[PDB]
């Protein structure tokens, strides 16, 4: 670290064997979704006789 | 029978660290240094060996 580096956006101290050369971003979201309902009824019957 | 399906992608290089929430404008303002090689053009080396 003798005539110490630093990036050129000086946020860091780089060894002066090294260089940096920057750029990035990536990112992806995805999700989904499933639902259902069901239902039913019924029956009847009556005789009064006589 | 429901079903959402979301996707998303960003892809960004290069400026602050995306995140989802991010607006379209500080993405901007914070693009002071940060900036990234988007396009370049160069010659063979042989070349400069003169
Ligand atoms: C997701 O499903 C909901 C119902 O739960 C619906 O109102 C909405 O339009 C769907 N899509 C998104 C992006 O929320």
């Amino acid at each position: 670290y003798t005539n110490c580096k630093t990036t050129e956006d000086g946020q860091y101290i780089i060894p002066d064997e090294v260089y940096t050369i920057p750029q990035k971003e990536s990112n992806l979201e995805m999700n989904s979704e499933v639902l259902e309902s069901w239902m039913n009824y019924q029956s009847t019957t009556s005789l009064s006789i006589n | 029978y429901l079903s959402n399906r979301t996707n998303s992608r960003v892809q960004s290089f290069g400026g602050v660290p995306f995140y989802p929430g991010i607006t379209l404008e500080t993405w901007q303002k914070g693009i002071t240094n940060h900036l990234v090689a988007i396009d370049r053009a160069g010659l063979p080396l042989h070349f400069f060996i003169k």
